[PDB]
RNA sequence: CGUCAAAGCACUUUGCAAAAGCUAACGUAUCUGUUUCUUGCCUUUUACCAGAAACAGCCGUUUGUAAGGUGUGCUAAUUUGACUGUAUAGUUUUUGUAAUCUUUU
């Protein structure tokens, strides 16, 4: 009874993330978790007044994620179902 | 010296050296295969667990991963420094054949009696591609680029298929019967074949058409799958028979060395990557270590 | 959960509170919570000047609690 | 959970501690908590100024504390497996 | 048990009553950054996928020289936002 | 006293820490009886030492330096030795013998010397199965245990300082057949962690007796019991405990699972059909965890090295507080300056019987291989230097009563095995470094509880190898603090 | 194969109940002693002997009257329990188990009154003798002074299960059985090997018996302590069993038949054998 | 869940926190609120650098997690050999036929 | 109970290996023999009396492993392991006190 629940099948797809921080993260997920923590692959960060920078394993705790930017060719109406 | 040592309960079938030339691997009928040092000759792990006798044995290319090929479907994975199972390559519904490996000891494929042939990743656990034909299959070969497959069935015709395209592309001819082994060249320019007809014929890779048919080497009754070897110079050309003989030709088409020695039918002969040795198996139990000053 | 904390020694001492917004605060410890609200009598105010206010009677919050002393030994 | 256990262990010796306020903590500690309460002793405060002060006996709130930085020797200390069912990691002769 | 309660008397199903009819809303955020589409679906914290964003926020130059207000504005395909950062809805009908 | 539970005690904490371990089938285990005769007899008879990484309530890790005691009244010589360099004493009582002598001769003998004491009430279980009292009875059993310890303090010290009571910590319910030991506190935990948030301090208060519990207003009082007021003890402990006892036993297997689901306790199915004994043991160590109470039952009531060695040096050292030697104690220095201080008391056998392996508590500084020291005697004195001799530290190790750690350095605060230094000792034999300040004293020579007594005559059955049994009759002097050897004028 | 067994509760009830002519009523050891299979060796040793068991052949200036004091004779049952003290010149001796905790529990005569029924012969409890120390406060009352009002809310782990059970009652007088019925799931041994009333010559003999009884009840005891003497741990090997080969040869056949034809069959086979011999 | 946060056990990491603080240092023990305890720590205020030590650091405190570096560190069969020989068989023709 | 991983599963027949590693019933049972010595009753040796030490056999037990057999499933069932295994939007961590501005170096 989440919508938690479907971000459990987002998993693969690449997405810029925003955060209370101010940052911006495009990765590709491969995990997510029922408490938000997202673990991410192959990954461009870029800090509030930095240069942008690449790492490979990056984490997030999930309390700091502002919203996800989805990929446009997702499908909704499949995914919201159980 | 020669070196015929002893050490396997039943049939022995392949034996192959590491990449390097430090090794022996051997092993057939037992369920076991019997690891062995080249310079004190003295064994090592007994890789236990397979619960079909083995067909073929290939080193990875890193010179510590074995792979095996049981007449129970199973292709088991063994990590030769500790001698630890680590997977059951799960797939094909009968005994497989044949066995070989890339540069990159990563994919493998596989020759069923379900008419099969399957590539495998070293890392899914499944197959990735399956490419059935109709009679069963016997003898495969990979090339060095890792793109082309030599298939040999039944039929006497190798065919050869490509990783992109998956097309009949070309088909060998001129051999009327069957095929037990297959062997690219160290260059990846010419096959070796033993059909059941004797005729040990070479093959080109790119035009097409034969180059020496050797003839001199006889498969009977006994239906095992005999070997043939490129070696390492790609001058000398290794091929057993169930004559007891090992028939080393000059590759221009000469009969140089036929030493006897074994009881039993031969089944895979070998070469040592850089020192002149023989490696020769046979049902008997026995293998020779064959020189040349 | 609700570990009652380690309170009991404070009891009926004089102390010096700080809390949230650089503000504190001195008095004698009445009761305290499971999630550290507090009661304090004869509460006395440290303004940023130093101009100190008697109040009385004091519950303050648990949340805001930044930390709590002891004047005297 | 085992990151709570490290600082009931290194009850005794000297910590330093940062908080949200900026400011860093270091003495002698005497209790803790699951919560992350402290209690402490000797405490020598150093703010965002670099104003050094002396306060007798701490108490603190978790909420409040952003990190720990504690003695050397606890990074030999055993870490369990805990459990399902148990608060404390500790050793466990049992079942599982 | 009385989570579907709520859902149907209470504030929470004005946007059931509006995502359902197919409706677009705006909403203020914790950012200072207001975002304006149509509604997917939603959840008890105002978990909420959008479809078809576009913000509305104020800027400055931040003395360039050594500035004035800018108003900036940018379509999103798909989006889900985290309730934390939502403090007003407004949910406004089309009719 | 005897059989009381003392080795076995310890043997639990070993379970625990030292996975590999196994209980023989036929005969209980004796981590730290270790000799083949303290094997065939099955008493304890020599006292061994041990040290063990143990942990507490809430998680912290202390690291305990125990010493097994012979429970036999007759080597209540090998309980005083160490008893000159413990910080304390744990007690162990049986609830179904009660206080029985040595128990006394201990307690009376221990106040004299400040040892503050911990009760370990033993065997608790065996008074539900053995004896089969019901729950409120054995309250009144138990209850009576604990004070008749105190009727022996009362005798030595009519002081409020020590006085060992459940209320305040010092008494522990603890079967080391089945394996738990719980004090008050650690009860109260069990429910709390299971129930939201009360204090572990404001419950234990309340749990002792002569105090009542009812359901029906749920508050406390000394109201006698009007209707079913029970006994809060008996409420919240001793019923929940019986009924344990009896669950498993009386294999109604089909409610065990529904309750230790509750407590998320999950058995595998053969573990139900099973066997009482191990099955008890087995249910009992998964509920009641490690032996925690009893640890923290000891570091609140024990003191640590360093606060116990002011008043440890004040009755032991004979010469003054104020040299440099007399600081050096009381601030327990742990320089390469600081003057080395030891003070040993046993001696024990090694697996051959060739050597003697040296007990001494470091006092003061460090201990180091190769070091020269002065190893005084017990005549000795600033006018004559006649006792003390020099020797070599050949091996510093850390006792495990069957294995031993091999250290480089010693420290102060510790327990040590000691290599080479043997022959000038016999008895009470104080170490102390060569370069130093002057006038180094001793310590004060052990107050054994019995005097030596019996007496018997030894010759050897052929007279041409009594150099051999003279050798002999020195080497238990060494391991046999009472023994006393002397030549009569005509050869015995 | 049955081999493994697991036996419920109240089945291991039936058995005991069913046995109980034949099983002891020791349960504590303490009731040996003298009577152990160490003593004995010691007896042996010595070449004394002990009363009621058994004897063997032997196996193998300082003195002075006028030295020693005479008070009390020293018999040899001193001997036998200390052999390093009161005997020299001690060798092949074996030292024994000084003591064993004493079992306290008495099995329900009448079996009405529950599990949990302050028995009689406990003696009362009472406390008179005792002076103990002094508080003006008082622990109890101290307690609840410092706050009446204060509150528990969750009450008790097992607040719905009864201390009693149908059978905890049958379960405690098993826990303290002798050896085969305290076990509740064993093992499986062989008819042979099941002995049955060897306990019987163990205890050591009712009195008023006639000497020919006496005798044989120690004759029983010495070969039980030889045995235990000499028993030497199993060798490690392989295992031969001969009824598996030849039933692996071509020359054997199985089948299953009655006992008594079997005995015939054999009974036969043997006078036919001697007879060709003959 | 917390299947991914054990295979980071033991490896050198990079964890930036609220305040713009990056830890770094092995990954020691971990929690369900995501307490991380850190070995040999150093922060990067910023050109600069600290040493700590073991440090625990809160779930409030803690935003990214970043792997800097990897997790840091059959006898004899049968068989028996032999020397020589090669004997010659008098016939010829395969194994099973004469 | 829950997850993940492995594996057909339970029952059974043979083969082949092992079975003090830190004082301990491989078997809470228990029998014969050989050699070397000591004593018995004895003169024919065997056959024996009843102690010792040193070797042996025999009747049994456990474990691992390999191949099999019966019954059941290979569109399933069962076993075996492993595990940092629980659900909380209202004060001590995961449904935010955040947002924003300006000056100094
Ligand atoms: N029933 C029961 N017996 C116990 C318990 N603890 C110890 N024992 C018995 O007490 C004896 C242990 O004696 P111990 O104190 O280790 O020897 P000491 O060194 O002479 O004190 C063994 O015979 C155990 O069976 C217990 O908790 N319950």
């Amino acid at each position: 009874m989440k919508l938690v629940r479907f971000l459990m099948k987002l998993t693969n797809e690449t997405v810029s993330i925003e955060l209370k921080n101010g940052t911006i993260v495009h990765g590709t997920i491969t995990s997510v978790d029922m408490q938000m923590n997202t673990h991410l692959k192959a990954v461009k960060m870029t800090v509030k007044g930095r240069e942008p920078v690449p790492v490979e394993t990056l984490s997030i705790r999930g309390n700091n994620i502002r919203y996800y930017i989805l990929p446009d060719s997702l499908p909704l109406d499949t995914l919201l179902i159980d | 010296p020669n070196l015929q040592m002893f050490g396997h309960t039943a049939e022995v079938l392949v034996a192959r050296f590491d990449p390097s030339g430090s090794y022996f691997a051997s092993g057939g009928m037992d369920r076991q295969i019997l690891l062995w040092n080249v310079f004190d000759v003295k064994n090592y792990g007994v890789l236990n667990g397979c619960k079909g006798a083995i067909t073929d044995l290939q080193w990875s290319r890193d010179s510590r991963v074995v792979y095996c090929s049981s007449s129970d479907t199973h292709l088991m994975s063994w990590d030769a420094v500790s001698g630890q199972k680590i997977r059951k390559h799960k797939g094909h519904a009968g005994v497989v054949n044949a066995l070989d490996v890339l540069k990159v000891s990563e994919l493998l494929t596989s020759v069923s009696d379900d008419c099969t042939m399957k590539v495998w990743d070293s890392r899914s656990k499944d197959c990735i591609k399956t490419i059935e034909e109709k009679y069963p299959l016997t003898a495969v070969a990979i090339a060095q680029q890792g793109t082309q497959v030599f298939i040999g069935g039944i039929d006497g015709a190798i065919k050869i298929w490509d990783l992109r395209n998956n097309h009949c592309s070309h088909v060998l001819k001129g051999h009327k019967d069957i095929i037990t082994s297959l062997a690219i060249s160290k260059d990846g320019s010419s096959l070796l074949s033993n059909s059941m007809d004797n005729t040990v014929r070479i093959f080109d890779v790119k035009a097409q058409r034969q180059l020496q048919i050797f003839e001199g080497a006889i498969h009977g009754q006994e239906h095992n799958l005999l070997g043939v070897a490129w070696s390492r110079n790609s001058r000398f050309v290794g091929a057993g028979s169930s004559d007891k003989n090992v028939y080393v030709w000059s590759a221009t088409g000469d009969l140089r060395y036929v030493l006897p020695g074994h009881e039993g039918s031969v089944n895979h002969v070998d070469f040592h990557p850089h020192q002149d040795i023989i490696l020769s198996c046979s049902s008997d139990r026995t293998i020779f270590l064959g020189e040349l000053n | 959960k609700a570990g009652a904390p380690d309170l009991k020694k404070y009891l009926d001492r004089q102390v010096f509170v700080q809390l949230n917004g650089s503000r504190k605060v001195y008095g004698v410890l009445r009761g305290y919570d499971i999630f550290l609200n507090i009661v304090l009598e004869d509460s006395i105010e440290e303004k940023v000047d130093g101009e100190k206010v008697k109040i009385g009677s004091v519950a303050i919050r648990g949340n805001s609690v930044i930390m709590i002393e002891t004047l005297d030994k | 959970s085992l990151c709570i256990k490290l600082l009931h262990e290194t009850q005794g010796h000297i910590v330093t501690m940062e908080l949200e306020n900026g400011s860093t903590y270091r003495g002698k500690l005497i209790e803790a908590e699951d919560n992350m309460n402290c209690q402490m002793r000797d405490i020598s405060v150093t703010a965002r100024d670099g104003r050094v002060s002396h306060l007798d006996q701490v108490y603190i709130r978790g909420s409040h504390i952003r990190f720990l930085i504690v003695p050397d020797m606890l990074r030999n200390a055993p870490m369990f497996k805990v459990g399902p069912g148990r608060s404390v990691p500790l050793p466990t002769r049992g079942r599982r | 048990r009385l989570e579907e309660y709520e859902f149907s008397a209470g504030p929470l199903s004005v946007l059931q009553q509006a995502v359902k009819n197919h409706d677009q809303v705006l909403i203020n955020c914790r950012n200072n950054k207001k975002l304006l589409a149509r509604v997917k679906a939603f959840d008890r914290h105002s978990n909420m996928v959008l479809e078809n964003v576009k913000e509305m926020w104020t800027e400055k130059k931040r003395t360039a020289s050594g500035g004035k207000a800018i108003n900036k504005d940018r379509f999103i395909s798909k989006m889900f936002l985290r309730g934390d950062g939502v403090v007003l809805v407004v949910r406004i009908p089309s009719a | 006293h005897l059989h009381h539970g003392k080795s076995a005690l310890l043997d639990l904490l070993v379970y625990y820490t030292h996975p590999d371990t196994k209980p023989p089938k036929r005969r209980s285990l004796r981590y730290t009886d270790t000799h083949y005769l303290e094997r065939e007899r099955v008493m304890s008879i020599k006292s061994t030492p041990l040290t063990l990484a143990v942990s507490d309530m809430k998680g912290k890790t202390f690291a305990f330096q125990c010493i097994d005691t012979p429970g036999h009244v007759d080597f209540v010589d090998e309980v005083a030795a160490p008893m000159a360099i413990s910080d304390g004493v744990v007690l162990v009582v049986d609830v179904i013998e009660g206080v029985m002598i040595n128990t006394t001769r201990i307690i009376k003998h221990a106040i004299l010397h400040d040892m503050p004491i911990v009760l370990v009430l033993n065997k608790v279980d065996r008074l539900i199965l053995e004896l089969r009292l019901p729950p409120n009875d054995a309250y009144h059993k138990l209850r009576h245990v604990i004070d008749e310890v105190n009727d022996n303090i009362c005798q030595i010290s009519k002081d409020l300082k020590y006085r060992v009571s459940p209320e305040l910590g010092n008494v522990c319910f603890a079967s080391c057949d089945l394996g738990y030991c719980f004090t008050l506190s650690s009860f109260a935990k069990l429910y709390i962690d299971r129930h939201g948030g009360i204090d572990v301090d404001l419950f234990s208060k309340r749990l002792w007796g002569d105090i009542y519990f009812d359901s029906k207003t749920r508050k406390f009082a000394k109201q006698s019991l009007d209707g079913s007021g029970v006994r809060s003890f008996v409420h919240f402990i001793l019923e929940p405990l019986y009924k344990l006892h009896t669950l498993t036993i009386s294999d109604e297997a089909e409610k065990l699972k529904k309750h230790l689901s509750s407590f998320q306790i999950y058995l595998k199915p053969k573990d139900y059909l099973l066997d009482p004994k191990p099955l008890l043991q087995l249910i009992c160590a998964s509920f009641f965890g490690f032996p925690v109470g009893f640890v923290n039952a000891v570091t609140r009531h024990i003191p640590s090295p360093r606060e116990n060695a002011a008043r440890k040096a004040s009755q032991s050292y004979i010469g003054p507080i104020n040299s440099s030697i007399g600081k050096a104690i009381l601030e327990m220095s742990r320089e390469e300056s600081a003057p080395l201080v030891m003070h040993v008391t046993k001696l024990y056998n090694t697996v051959d019987a060739n050597n003697f392996y040296a007990f001494a508590r470091v006092y003061s500084g460090q201990v180091k291989k190769g070091q020269k020291v002065k190893v005084l005697g017990e005549n000795y004195s600033l006018e004559d230097e006649e006792d003390m001799v020099v020797a070599h530290i050949a091996e510093i190790c850390v006792p495990c009563a069957r294995y031993r750690l091999h250290v480089d350095g010693a420290v102060a605060g510790m327990l040590v095995l000691l290599g080479g230094v043997d022959n000038s000792i016999s008895k009470t034999a104080t170490i102390v470094s060569d370069n130093l300040k002057d006038d180094p004293y001793i310590f004060r020579p052990i107050a054994h509880m019995s005097e030596s007594v019996f007496k018997v005559a030894v010759e050897p059955h052929n007279p041409s190898e009594l150099p051999k049994l003279l050798d002999g009759l020195r080497k238990t002097n060494k391991s046999y603090p009472l023994s006393i050897t002397k030549v009569e004028e005509s050869g015995e | 194969t049955y081999r493994r067994w697991k036996l419920n509760l109240p089945q291991m009830a039936n058995l005991h109940r069913l046995g109980y002519q034949l099983l002891s009523d020791l349960r504590d050891d303490n009731y040996f002693y003298l009577f152990n299979d160490n003593s004995f060796f010691t007896a042996k040793a010595l070449n004394v002997a002990i009363p009621g068991g058994p004897k063997f052949e032997p196996l193998y200036e300082f003195n002075d009257i006028y030295k020693l004091i005479i008070r009390h004779p020293i018999k040899t049952e001193y001997r036998i329990a200390f052999p390093y003290l009161y005997n020299s010149r001690a060798r092949s001796v074996a030292l024994s188990e000084y003591h064993q905790p004493s079992n306290v529990f008495v099995p329900p005569e009448d079996p009405d009154l529950p599990a949990f029924f302050w028995d009689p012969i406990i003696n009362p409890i009472t406390s008179r003798q005792l002076t103990l120390h002094e508080l003006d406060t008082s622990p109890e009352d101290s307690a609840i002074e410092e706050d009446p009002n204060f509150e528990i809310p969750f009450d008790p782990f097992f607040h719905s299960e009864d201390i009693e059970f149908e059978h905890t009652a049958s379960a405690l007088i098993l826990l303290w059985a002798p050896h085969p019925f305290n076990k509740r799931s064993g093992a499986t041994k062989r008819a042979q090997d099941v002995p049955l009333i060897k306990h019987w010559y163990l205890e050591h003999c009712p009195p008023n018996q006639p000497v020919k009884v006496r005798v044989s009840y120690q004759k029983l005891l010495k070969s039980h302590v030889m045995n235990k003497l000499h028993m030497a741990h199993p060798k490690s090997h392989t295992n031969r069993s001969l009824l598996r080969q030849l039933k692996n040869t071509k020359f054997f056949q199985s089948t299953s038949i009655d006992w008594v034809e079997a005995g015939l069959q054999v009974c036969r086979q043997g006078y036919n054998m001697l007879q060709l011999l003959i | 869940g917390t299947t991914k946060m054990v295979s980071l056990l033991n490896h050198s990491l990079n964890v930036t926190t609220k305040d713009g603080r990056t830890f770094v240092g092995q990954l020691l023990a971990f929690d369900g609120f995501m307490n991380l305890v850190l070995s040999d720590c150093q922060e990067y205020r910023h050109e600069e650098k600290r040493m700590l030590g073991l440090v625990i650091l809160r779930g409030e405190f803690i935003v990214s997690l970043s792997v800097q570096g990897p997790p840091p560190m059959l006898l004899s069969g049968p068989g028996v050999a032999r020397p020589a020989g090669r004997g010659i068989p008098l016939g010829q023709a395969p194994v099973g036929l004469a």
